[PDB]
DNA sequence: AGCAATAAAGTTTCCTTCCTCCTTGCCGATAACGAGATCAACTTGTTTGCGGCG
């Protein structure tokens, strides 16, 4: 094929093919004179070099190049190594209707949401709009579709609207270890260019927000729309299929603000008074009058179904921090009140999930976790939180050790 | 001169340039000052203007890689100008639909004309030989229905 | 160039599908042979099979 | 201080003496190049060298001759700007003195036969900056210094290769600078073989009479001989004492008349002394004590001429009797003490096959010339050749010196050609290590590695040039005519420039600049490697040269290298780095004498070291004395420990010296992990300048130097005052003494205005200076991008405080303000280039015209007439910038377009349009255009009327230059005139041109008109021949490919601001994303109303300890309030005094800061300014380990009357209320990146494809899809979902069939499918086919 | 409004047509120089199979 200034590419096929022509008919034109055997014999030498040579060339002899002192590439490359049509052009495939981007935390979301910039999808959804241009009749026919679009009307966007609501989709990163490296999401538009993402699944992907890039990709029909609604999707993946763990552990944060929470001083105020229950602690914090981290008696209401599938209703008293009275506020109905009566390592939330799902079941669980990472990070923010050079400490017992 | 595909007088004017260009650059004792080639060879400047398209241009590679080893070749930087398009062969046979709209209610032999020659690709004057009427009217009647398919709006213009 | 590595008569004409007379042409009718030249014809894009 | 140094000081906390002011930093390319061009008459280099290396040349007969004398070069034609414009390579002619000289081959010698001794221009070449690089073709570019092994000898021992030994395997090996290697070597068995460049096994022992030995001689020579005498029936024999060590008795081991070992007895050390000792060396011995004994020299029968045995052959006692009777009552053999004198040699020989030299030669020549005929002379020339021919064959004496140091002997220096004697011992050298004595040794001892620059590797190639030449040079010799060829009637000067040009655009070294920053530019030519030719390569090598080895101290910086797969390969150079003349490396030190640290320096070596000890500089130093303690951590031996004070040989200089700069410049190195300094250095190249020049506080002391000699800035060429200013340029005037008389002494200074990167950044200079105002040598006149006042700027520095904040700052991520945006103080522009050519076709030429139908006069309002573009404007996506068209030909349509054209009717002329246009996504501003077209041509009008506008540019330049010079010269031509009367004012008031005629006395003052008149003449030539040739060289058209007419070409430019998904950090690795922007009004805010700027994540500090980030934090909040304090004080006017004294006592507060200062020296305008400089903020260095400490910053701090911590309550921005605790708050100075939000994202529905296989293809420049690899479908296997692999491997990716029913689908509303099959699988059916093989299927 | 006539104008065909150029094949005039190498690769490396190789 030719070039802009009227150069030519090419494929070195070509040029083997062209030895071996030479050479036959020469043998011909000797053939017809009977000449003396010794040419006929160097020849046919130089015919069956070429021959293999055009099969695979530096196995045999040593190999043809061009002037730059490389191959002249035979056949067998075009099916061998990672290059080959297997491993690079036939397994692993390039695609349309896919895209990518940096990525971002919405952390006030819900897990089956996913972040959007708006001409991302607006461009991906292109024939869906075209569909309903000329079902509604703005566009008649095909092209007024596109330039009303070129145009960018409110009633695109608002169409966009319509269509995306339960259109799902998929989302990578790179590479893919476990089969949990991708998932399957629910969209929300948003304004920028950059993709906001539920934080508890950086650890699926081995994320981390300093500079990540992701794809996307499409169910395009229903039939895989609906898998990864069923399968794939974030609620359904929640427990590794290697060892039976929640894998949705909340790392580094929210933990804090919990610990700090529920966590039991001395020191502060109101020690030893009375309540009836936690909505008087937020009449009371929420108003500032005392220390959230501070063991005083209470009143509380435990459930359990100890009967066939069926409630028990009870309640009594209890000399406890006021963060667990208020923590109490959002158990489901399950649980006793032990749960809550340490301050809450790791590991605890590692059992208050696992438990919550043996008993209660699984969407119970998906909320109460959904609302702790509000919450704690809600505290958190409240918390009052940092270090200093004076948070270092150098035990005095060092020198003379040394 | 079997392997190469090149003319031969081509080369001849190129060992002529060869060896022009290095005498006088040794005359003149520095370089490319093209009106000496141009006098040295008094034939004409589009000569060897043209000649230097038509020699020093070669042959490259296909696959050769792309230069700070291996990020890709050259069979990844490609362009073409023929490539198929859905929607004009879908709006062309539309646009033929329309034209039968048109010329079906039209005299009896010019629907007829207009059709086999644009449905199929056959003939024109086939019918033009099938009359014998001159074809002034054939005149008159393409013209007619140009002017009612000036009476449509689409793009692609 | 005929008889050599790209003798469109056997792998195909570069003119996708075109005729002698230059009448079929280009996918259009396939299963048509151009009844003007008697030129049986076959190979749009099979310049990639044959 | 310096003027520019008074305007803007920033203070220190550096508490030891410096000796050293830092060196020019990249002296080293100057060094070389220098030195490669440079005339050098006897010590060659380069040039010279390659010259009378190739000596002159002589025919194929050896008739006639050509012989070198002497060179010179040219000047340029083109200046430096003129040649980045034009697009073209800057260089220097070359010019040669040469002597064809014949000698009459009737007479012996001659030589008075024909002499043409004339000149000879041959080639361009390159030369270079004052900077460092080579522009090309208007390209900025940089190569590469290298590094590799020596040449010479080296030593090694493999370990287990046939494992089931589990034994080693000592070897030799020998790599000339150029020619052939060799190697030595043992085998499982304790015989010798060798081989030439990895040829096969062969025994040693043949070369060595391929050199004419025989084997008496050999083991003569590697053998000391173990003598027997056969005294007339018994044998006696001479013994050493020291043969029987440790070692047994075979009989009764006696003397004469005396006995010592006794049967079955080890010869202890007291019988070795008793036999030193007693005088005896002859003992009788048993007969049989030879047989197994080896006859060392083949001993015959005198008479008869029969090998008896032949030599290297072992002994009997029938042997014994034959000899005894022979005539020889004196037997050599060889010593056999296999624990120390093993017969190595003797076992490697009755292995080889032959005994002849000849066919020793053959049988060598048939190994390398296989099936050639055996051609005597052929053979003798081969072996000649591969080590005796100065063709083939070199050392590079260095290879010389080193070998005879591997060695032992003295000489320096020898040949570049092999010896016998050097070989052989390079074969007992061998054996006496195999015995043990002595090592091998290693290879990331740096003593083993040279480095290796420019000048050395055009040396290379342009003498390969020299001997391309040489070929057909002595072809012609012999044959032509002698009295008519003139010299340079022969040659040919292509090839020459071939080698040049390629490796100068086709070595991997050779690479464009990285244009982003100072530091980018400085190091990335400060930068090394040991790839390329003579290297090495990732996959291949391995650990052992990646990892550290001591002998890098201070030389190579460790904590600069990447994260990819060349992780610690290349390094780049240390500080006070210095090479060795030979290519090694160096680096000073102070000496340490009687304690006293002398102030003297060597610059020592990578060996020398390992002898001595070395001082450190964190010793503290007893103020004259010497070192303050005892136990001081010196270091040798490639480790450190501890030493005493009177013993130390030598010292360092500084705490420094290890880093490199791009490491040095963070502050407070000394609180940290490594790894974090590295991608902190790593990523500090990386960053954009913004719009402006924001300084920091914290500093280390360096910036100046590098903010110099980038070479970016105005600079004070010559001291003067202010002449003119403008936004473009200025006019200075010189000092009197330091204007030299011969010019008018007028420097100038043309700027660079907005001008792109090649990474395609806005460029720029500016003054920082006034008019009216005197100037000193040396100093600035003009910033550059990136800098203010002589020091770096490249970020900005701003306020933070760290806590969480809602689940915006969960991992690493960032949050700030948006006043900032307001601001505009982190936006930047990306200006960008774009071109449209004219080329003639086969048919014709194309065109550029305005003119082309279709088209909507909206497009062509912005064009002018030929069809191009008023600057200014402003432009997007679609819109046209070139209306170039296209004579075409024809074609033969089908009734579908026929029909379009029936009813659109828009005639097809015959030319299409061709045209430049905005691509998509881009939109912009036009600031400027050029033109270039071919000598022969009508120049296109626009490029005449801006070769005219710029010849109004150059004039007008030109002419203010000559109209001020000569304005200059017009104050004589008044003046002189007063010599000789008087015409007060009737001189002035009448007009000045008649002024000659005016009184007018005879004597002297004829002449006085005739030299005016004289000068005005000369002066008026000087411009009319300057015009001339400027305004020729302006109009000279343009050297062009086959095939052009003319190409336009044009910039851009577009601005870019922040969204969320920027990237930024600091000086710590403490990267960062944006996950949003506040409104302030939901900011945490403060006592005093203050709401902060940017916000953080406090967890990751401990996760990887970038701590020292905190300690400039509270010195970030810190010295702001003593600007605040005098800006307080500044809009209040209060008082000078009050100025003198707290600046004094900011100054005044250190220990033991080594600076110290005053300001009653200083002026009053000068505190105002300084000042008025100051209100921002009070800058300081923090030096890297000599730093600050707590009580300082706490001094500070308290002086600055705030939290001691400096952590404090804040209140809620959302709701205004307190949080709990204090937080810490400061200001970081922090920076900006390339991985952009807008530089990276792309979406893609429908688009082009392949052709071979019509799948998609990637590239946001192309429109590229995106890939999908196996290991994303293992995963889906896992979850087992059929019907989507299928459809993304069907439709999205191949089935042609599929894509288009169902994007028709689709638009019908239809979310069906339907599948096929792949063309890729066919694809491989028709290779397989092709084969040769019956491929094929089963239907159903 | 439908239908034709005369005149004019532009053609595509298209076909020769004779200038000119251009390209496919052949054979020729003194006499003798040297068997190539030519500018490369740096030896990854561990495991495994098979031919020798005793
Ligand atoms: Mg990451
Ligand atoms: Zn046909």
């Amino acid at each position: 094929v030719p070039l802009d200034g009227g150069r030519f590419a090419t494929s070195d096929l070509n040029d083997l093919y062209r030895r071996v022509i030479n050479r036959n008919n020469r043998l011909k034109r000797l053939l017809d004179l009977a000449a003396p055997d010794i040419i006929v014999r160097n020849e046919k030498r130089m015919l069956q070099e070429a021959v293999d040579a055009l099969l695979d060339n530096g196995r045999r002899g040593r190999a043809i190049t061009g002037s730059n002192k490389r191959p002249l590439k035979s056949l067998a490359d075009m099916i061998k190594g990672k290059q080959g049509r297997f491993r690079q052009n036939l397994l692993g495939k390039r695609v349309d209707y896919s895209g990518r981007s940096v990525i971002t935390v919405g952390p006030y979301l819900r897990l089956h949401q996913c972040g959007l910039p708006k001409k991302m999808a607006l461009e991906l959804f292109k024939p869906f709009i075209y569909g309903k241009l000329e079902l509604r009749g703005l566009a008649t026919t095909i092209k007024a579709a596109k330039k009303m679009v070129e145009r960018e009307e409110a009633v695109v966007w608002d169409i966009l609207d319509e269509v995306i609501r339960e259109h799902p989709v998929l989302l990578n990163r790179a590479p893919t270890l476990h089969r949990l490296g991708i998932q399957a999401f629910e969209p929300v538009l948003i304004e920028g260019k950059a993709i906001q993402l539920h934080p508890l699944v950086c650890a699926a992907y081995n994320a981390d927000f300093d500079g990540d890039q992701m794809a996307v990709h499409v169910p395009l029909t229903l039939e895989a729309q609906l898998e990864a609604r069923a399968l794939m999707m974030s609620t359904n993946n929640i427990l590794s299929p290697a060892n039976g763990e929640p894998i949705i552990v909340p790392s580094q944060d929210v933990v804090l603000g919990l610990y700090y929470m529920t966590r039991d001083c001395v020191n502060a105020k109101g020690e030893g008074m009375v309540l009836t229950g936690p909505k008087e602690a937020e009449r009371l914090y929420r108003s500032g009058l005392a220390s959230l981290h501070a063991r005083v008696k209470v009143r509380i209401t435990e459930y359990e179904k100890d009967a066939n599938g069926e409630l028990v209703a009870k309640t009594s008293l209890k000399d406890t921090t006021v963060g667990r009275a208020i923590l109490w506020m959002i158990v489901p109905k399950g649980l006793p009140y032990s749960i809550v009566n340490q301050a809450l390592g790791k590991k605890a939330i590692s059992k208050m999930l696992n438990t919550c799902y043996r008993i209660l079941g699984l969407k119970p669980t998906v909320i109460f976790a959904d609302q702790i990472m509000y919450t704690g990070f809600a505290y958190a923010a409240r918390s009052g939180a940092s270090v200093g050079i004076d948070d270092m400490v150098i035990p005095e017992k060092k020198h003379e050790i040394i | 001169r079997s392997r190469d595909w090149v003319p031969r007088s081509v080369r001849r004017n190129a060992r002529e340039v060869a060896q022009a260009i290095g005498q006088l650059e040794q005359e003149l004792g520095r370089n490319a000052t093209e009106t000496e080639v141009a006098e040295r060879l008094g034939i004409d400047i589009a000569d060897y203007r043209q000649m230097l398209l038509d020699t020093n241009n070669s042959q490259l590679f296909s696959y050769d890689e792309w230069r700070e080893e291996h990020g890709d070749s050259i069979e990844l930087v490609t362009d073409d100008h023929q490539r198929e398009n859905p929607l004009q062969q879908l709006l062309d046979s539309n646009l033929r639909q329309r034209v039968m709209e048109a010329i079906e209610t039209l005299p009896e032999r010019e629907k007829l004309v207009l059709t086999l020659y644009y449905q199929e690709e056959l003939n024109l004057k086939e019918i033009g030989a099938v009359l014998e009427v001159g074809e002034s009217r054939v005149s008159q009647l393409h013209s007619q229905a140009i002017k009612r398919l000036r009476t449509k709006l689409g793009k692609l213009l | 160039e005929r008889d050599g590595l790209f003798c469109a008569r056997i792998f195909g004409p570069v003119k996708d599908y075109e005729c002698l007379c230059g009448k079929y042409k280009r996918l259009k009718h396939r299963g048509v042979i151009c009844e003007k030249c008697g030129v049986e014809v076959t190979q749009t894009k099979v310049r990639r099979e044959r | 201080y310096s003027y520019t140094e008074k305007k803007r000081i920033r203070k220190d906390f550096g508490k030891r003496p410096q000796v050293l002011d830092v060196p020019y930093l990249l002296s080293i390319q100057l060094d070389s190049f220098q030195k490669f061009i440079e005339q050098d008459p006897e010590g060659q280099y380069g040039l010279e060298a390659a010259f009378r290396s190739v000596f002159p040349i002589q025919s194929y007969s050896g008739n006639s001759e050509l012989q070198y004398v002497s060179y010179r070069l040219g000047e340029p034609v083109f200046d430096v700007q003129e040649c980045q414009i034009r697009g073209v390579t800057y260089s220097a002619p070359l010019r040669v003195k040469l002597r064809l000289v014949i000698y009459e081959r009737e007479a012996p010698e001659g030589t008075v036969k024909d002499i043409k001794e004339q000149e000879v221009y041959m080639g361009e070449i390159p030369l270079m900056t004052d900077n460092g690089t080579f522009v090309i073709n208007g390209t900025e570019r940089v190569i590469v210094s290298q590094l590799h092994r020596s040449p010479g000898v080296f030593f090694d021992s493999d370990k287990g290769k046939t494992h089931s030994s589990g034994k080693v395997l000592y070897n030799a090996r020998i790599i000339p600078y150029r020619g052939s290697w060799l190697d030595f070597e043992f085998d499982p068995k304790d015989n010798l073989f060798v081989r030439i460049d990895r040829r096969r096994k062969l025994p040693a022992t043949i070369i060595l009479r391929a050199l004419n030995y025989t084997t008496e001689q050999i083991l003569d020579l590697f053998f000391e001989k173990v003598i027997f005498e056969i005294r007339d029936n018994k044998l006696q024999m001479e013994l050493v004492p020291e043969r029987l060590r440790g070692e047994t008795a075979s009989f009764d081991i006696e003397a004469n008349g005396k006995v010592y070992v006794e049967k079955g007895r080890r010869i202890t050390a007291r019988h070795i002394r008793q036999l030193e000792k007693d005088d005896v060396k002859l003992i009788e011995v048993p007969v049989e004590y030879i047989a197994g004994k080896v006859v060392a020299k083949d001993y015959i029968d005198e008479s008869t001429g029969e090998l008896i045995c032949a030599a290297n052959m072992e002994l009997s006692l029938d042997l014994l009797a034959k000899l005894s009777q022979s005539g020889h009552k004196r037997i050599e053999t060889l010593f056999t003490n296999d624990l120390d004198h093993g017969p190595y040699i003797s076992e490697t020989l009755r292995v080889d096959p032959t005994n002849d030299r000849l066919s020793a030669l053959v049988e060598i020549y048939r190994m390398m010339r296989p099936g050639e005929p055996p051609t005597r002379e052929a053979a003798e020339s081969l072996f000649e050749n591969l080590f005796f021919s100065e063709d083939r064959y070199d050392l590079s004496a260095v290879g010389r010196m080193k070998f005879n140091r591997s060695l032992l002997r003295e000489e320096i220096e020898g040949s570049g050609i092999l010896s016998k004697d050097d070989i052989i011992d390079v074969m007992k050298k061998l054996i006496d290590i195999r015995n043990g004595k002595g090592e091998v040794d290693d290879i990331d001892h740096l003593g083993n590695r040279r480095i290796r620059s420019v000048g050395e590797m055009a040396e290379n190639q342009f003498r390969v040039g020299l001997v391309r030449v040489e070929r057909a040079v002595k072809e012609r010799l012999s044959l032509g005519d002698l009295d008519t060829l003139m010299p340079q009637d022969m040659i040919n000067a292509k090839p020459i420039s071939a080698a040049v040009k390629e490796f100068f655009g086709s070595s991997q070294l050779s690479q464009f600049m990285d244009q982003n920053n100072p530091l980018s530019e400085i190091t990335h030519k400060r930068r090394i490697s040991a790839l390329g030719p003579g290297g090495l390569t990732r996959e291949r090598a391995g650990f052992e040269v990646r990892d550290v080895h001591p002998t890098h101290y201070g030389r190579v910086c460790p904590i600069e290298t990447p994260e990819g797969p060349n992780i610690g390969l290349i390094n780049s150079l240390s500080v006070y780095a210095q090479t060795n003349e030979y290519g090694f490396l160096e680096t000073p030190y102070r000496k340490v004498t009687d304690g006293v640290v002398t102030d003297e320096i060597h610059y020592l070596s990578a060996i020398e070291e390992g002898n001595y000890v070395i001082a450190q500089a964190n010793s503290n130093l007893d103020e004259e004395g010497h070192f303050v303690e005892d136990l001081v951590t010196c270091r040798s031996k490639g480790e450190s420990s501890l030493f005493s004070r009177d013993q130390v040989d030598y010292m360092d200089v500084s705490t420094q010296q290890v880093v490199s700069v791009g490491a040095s410049l963070i502050p407070f190195l000394e609180h940290d992990d490594a790894n974090r300094a590295l991608m902190g250095a790593n990523m500090q190249r990386q960053a954009v300048p913004t719009l402006r020049a924001d300084k920091p506080l914290v500093g280390t002391g360096m910036e100046r130097a590098v903010a110099v000699d980038s070479g970016v800035t105005a600079v004070a060429k010559r001291g003067g005052v202010v002449q003119y200013v403008d936004a473009s340029r200025i006019v200075i005037k010189v000092n009197e003494d330091e204007m030299y008389p011969g010019e008018a002494g007028i420097d100038i200074y043309n700027l660079t205005k907005y001008t792109r990167s090649n990474q395609n950044t806005c460029i720029n200079q500016m003054p920082c200076v006034s008019l009216g105002e005197p100037v000193e040598r040396g100093d600035v006149l003009a910033d550059g991008p990136s800098t203010d006042l002589g020091e770096l700027a490249l970020g900005q520095n701003m306020r933070v405080a760290f806590m969480p904040w809602n689940g915006y700052n969960f991992e690493d991520s960032i949050l700030v303000s948006e006043r900032v945006v307001q601001e505009d103080r982190f936006t930047t522009i990306h200006i960008q280039e774009l071109a449209c050519v004219s080329r003639d076709t086969k048919l014709g030429p194309e065109e550029i015209t305005a003119d082309i139908p279709n088209v909507g006069e909206a497009a062509l309002s912005k064009l002018d007439e030929s069809g191009i573009v008023y600057i200014g404007a402003e432009v997007t996506g679609g819109d046209i910038l070139v209306g170039k068209v296209t004579p075409k030909g024809e074609t033969q349509l089908t009734p579908e377009e026929k029909l379009l054209r029936a009813i659109f009717g828009e005639k097809a002329s015959d030319v299409k349009d061709s045209s430049l246009r905005v691509p998509n996504g881009v939109s912009g501003t036009v600031i400027d255009v050029q033109v270039f077209t071919r000598d022969g041509v009508e120049k296109d009008k626009r490029a005449l009327e801006i070769e005219e506008m710029q010849l109004k540019q150059a004039k007008k330049d030109l002419s203010e230059e000559l109209q001020i010079l000569e304005a200059g010269l017009f104050s004589r031509i008044r003046a002189v005139l007063v010599a000789g009367g008087v015409e007060a004012e009737k001189l002035d008031k009448l007009p000045r041109d008649r002024w000659l005629e005016l009184g007018l006395t005879d004597e002297e003052k004829q002449n006085q008109l005739e030299q005016l008149a004289e000068q005005y003449d000369e002066l008026k030539h000087e411009f009319e021949k300057k015009l001339e040739a400027k305004r020729r060289k302006i109009t000279q058209g343009d050297d062009l490919a086959p095939g052009v007419l003319k190409i336009v070409k044009v910039y851009l430019a577009v601005k870019r601001r922040i969204q969320p998904g920027d990237k930024m950090a600091g000086r710590h690795g403490n990267k960062g994303v944006i996950s949003k922007i506040n409104p302030i009004e939901d900011m945490p805010y403060d006592e005093n109303g203050t709401p902060v700027d940017i916000v953080l994540n406090p967890l990751g500090v401990p996760s990887r300890m970038n701590i020292g980030q905190i300690l400039e934090t509270h010195l970030g909040m810190a010295a702001k309030g003593i600007g605040d304090k005098i800006n307080a004080m500044l809009k209040q006017q209060q008082e000078v005094a009050k100025l003198r004294e707290f600046i004094q006592r900011a100054y005044d507060l250190g220990a033991d800061v080594r600076q110290k200062v005053d300001l009653s020296t200083f002026s009053d305008e000068e505190v105002m300014r300084l000042a008025e400089n100051l209100r921002k903020g009070m800058p300081i260095a923090t030096p890297v380990f000599d730093g600050a400490k707590e009580a300082e910053i706490k001094e500070l701090l308290k002086l600055g009357d705030l939290p001691t911590s400096g952590q404090i309550r804040l209140y809620d921005g959302r709701t205004g209320e307190q949080f709990e605790r204090p937080v810490t708050v400061g200001y970081m100075y922090m920076l900006k990146l390339n991985h952009l939000v807008d530089d990276k994202m792309h979406a893609r529905s429908t688009g082009s494809y392949s052709l071979v296989t019509q799948q998609p293809l990637g590239g946001k420049a192309q429109f590229g899809g995106q890939r999908f690899g196996e290991m994303e479908v293992w995963a889906l296997e896992a979850y087992g979902a059929a019907y989507t692999l299928q459809e993304m491997l069907t439709v999205k990716s191949d089935d042609v069939n599929g894509r288009t029913k169902m994007y028709k689908n689709i638009v019908d509303g239809n979310h069906q499918m339907e599948p096929g099959m792949p063309e890729s699988f066919n694809v491989l059916l028709k290779e397989i086919r092709s084969l040769g093989i019956n491929i094929e299927l089963e239907d159903e």
